[PDB]
């Protein structure tokens, strides 16, 4: 069995204007977090890693 | 304002909680023992490899303890590894009395330290105590301290 | 009259974007003097206040020596020329340590280890005049037309 | 007591960053004509802003 | 009659005080039983304990090394001149990293980017003859009849 | 206390705007190419297209024949360097004959009845080096430092 991780960051000026705006940065960036995730999935699926037996 | 002690002071461990930083994304290439120095071979996919270190090698961290990802004793060829880039640990050593504070630190082959007079790199940050019939030390390992040659 | 699913991939960097969550340190007591900056260059000091404590900074300029990079913001900074930079006279932030996606104008990809020399504007370059002692932190990848390079600072 | 000393006003929004305000302004003139004339003066109006932060 | 109001502005420093928050690092150790310590001045190791590593200090002299700068803490007294120390038998917090004011008996404001270089007494001196890695940060001010400087300090 | 009650002057004139209502003519159907012009300058044409009927006009340049002066409009102009200008590749009103306001760079009143003389950059200017067939209509004024001149067009 194997494991995944990423991250991101956001600022309290960065939320209030998405906040004020009507659309926020936070989303977004939790929305890449998951996409990634599911393609690294799939990378590890169908290409494999050599280093990582 | 000061900074906690650790209690245990097995080699491959760290000994103090000031600042230290762990990189964990990292592969083995080969066997690696717990408190010993490594180095980088390649990068794939943002992905570290590391192997132990030869003679002619920039050392860039020292292997970590870890009770959970190193289930045999040491850390194995192809296993996801942890390696302390920053920060203050007990490694492995052949040498036979404590070197002068703060000096110069000369890893031999296999990444124990054997020197203490070297140009530049970590420090010897004052612990010396003793482990079957071999001694541990307690070195302070800085980020860019060490740089590849051209 | 069969089905297809079909697959791409998100890029992996972007000009001015910190690389992970390493030990990291972000300056913000800087102000902009003398022009713009641009998003992923490096800067330099032209002096401190000994009262007010606020340093003024600038681009990177032959015969200098850098003392940061700028980084991503989406509301500290002004969009001209198809990019994001720093305006004159606005609060900066600059990043003293940790790793840093920056411009580059090489070809080839580097050493990991080895020590950084840059150019005259700031930007990565294989053999330039200006060197530093930052390291290559092994990220090279490549934007649409844009080349990057990840890179660890470390205090001046 | 600069905050005494002068007016205090409540306008921005906690997010905003810039504003704006204008100013207006016109021309013109007159002559004396006879019955047949052809040449009547004209006049025109302008516009001005400024900016803070 | 006319009303009046007044002003008058605060002090900056305190001789030992940490300047800001970026990214510190300090320890405790025992205070050898030779000589007080001043508050804001460096200090030298004598001896390490073998086992853990903690560390006896004393003041600086003359052809010694430098470990770091003693800090206002908790455990503080105060001498005949009423100058703040760190008495002989005790604990004392010193920093080892960071940006800290520390006592300058020189004349002039230090620039940018230098190094510092120490008196045999431990303090801030332009021309003195002791060789230090930390660095100058600018900040250069001046409480009653004392002189403090602000110093950039790398872990040894 | 006694009161006061004061008196004031509008300005004459505008750059680019119609003098008066003598018989004009305004033509429409000329586009603006390769860069743009300042309201209230002279234009010339590089181009008319045989089919489809557009004229090309551009800034006055160096050797060459002016066609009209580009007139005031609230609608059909853009705001650019704190002045009105029209754009590029934009719809434009050309004077073609009539009295009209334009900027100068002269510093004396002219002579009523006399030529006019364009300097390269097309404002008018005594003895500049481009000749026209134009004529003083025995205007000028200052609006807060831009000096305007009154000239009548006679259509080409």
């Amino acid at each position: 069995v194997f494991r995944l991780g990423n991250a991101y960051l956001i600022s309290i000026d960065e939320i209030k204007a998405g906040q004020a705006t009507g659309r926020p940065l936070s989303t977004r960036k939790a929305s890449a977090c998951q996409l990634a995730h599911d393609q690294l999935v799939n990378r590890l699926v169908f290409k494999g890693s050599a280093p990582h037996k | 304002y000061e900074n906690l002690f650790l209690r245990p002071a097995c080699p491959g461990n760290i000994s103090d909680t000031s600042t230290y930083n762990i990189d964990g994304a990292c592969v083995a290439q080969g066997d690696i023992g717990f408190g010993s120095a490594v180095q980088v071979v390649g990068i794939v996919d943002g992905v570290k490899v590391v192997a132990a270190l030869p003679d002619g090698g920039t050392p860039y961290g020292i292997a970590f303890r870890s009770q959970y990802e190193h289930l045999s004793g040491k850390i194995l060829d192809g296993e996801v590894c942890n390696v302390v880039s920053h920060g203050r640990v007990w490694t492995l050593t052949s040498l036979g009395e404590a070197p002068s504070l703060f000096s110069k630190l000369q890893f031999g082959s296999g990444g124990v330290v054997t020197g203490g007079s070297g140009s530049a790199g970590w420090t010897f940050a004052g612990g010396f105590v003793k482990h079957e019939d071999g001694y541990i030390i307690e070195v302070q390992v800085k980020q860019n301290a060490f740089i590849a040659p051209p | 009259q069969i089905n297809a699913s079909y697959q791409r991939d998100m890029a992996i960097a972007l000009p001015g974007m910190v690389a992970d969550t390493s030990k990291y340190n972000i300056d913000g007591a800087c102000v902009v003097n003398e022009g713009d900056v641009l998003v992923g260059a490096a800067v330099q000091v032209v002096q401190a206040q000994a009262v007010d404590g606020h340093k003024l900074v600038k681009a990177l300029t032959t015969g200098t020596t850098p003392y940061g990079v700028a980084i991503r913001s989406h509301w500290q900074t002004v969009n001209a020329q198809n990019q994001m930079i720093y305006e004159d006279g606005g609060a900066i932030n600059v990043m003293t340590s940790g790793r840093v996606w920056m411009l580059s104008k090489s070809t080839e990809a580097p050493t990991f280890g080895s020590a950084v020399k840059l150019d005259v504007d700031g930007q990565e370059k294989s053999d330039g005049t200006i060197e530093t002692t930052w390291t290559y932190a092994g990220g090279w990848t490549k934007y649409k037309d844009i080349q990057l390079v990840e890179v660890q600072l470390h205090q001046l | 007591s600069a905050l005494r000393v002068f007016p205090v006003t409540t306008e921005l929004s906690p997010t905003d960053k810039t504003f704006e305000y204008m100013t207006f302004d016109k021309v013109g003139t007159a002559q004396i004509i006879a019955d047949y004339t052809d040449d009547l003066p004209l006049v025109d109006a302008l516009g001005t802003s400024e900016f803070g932060k």
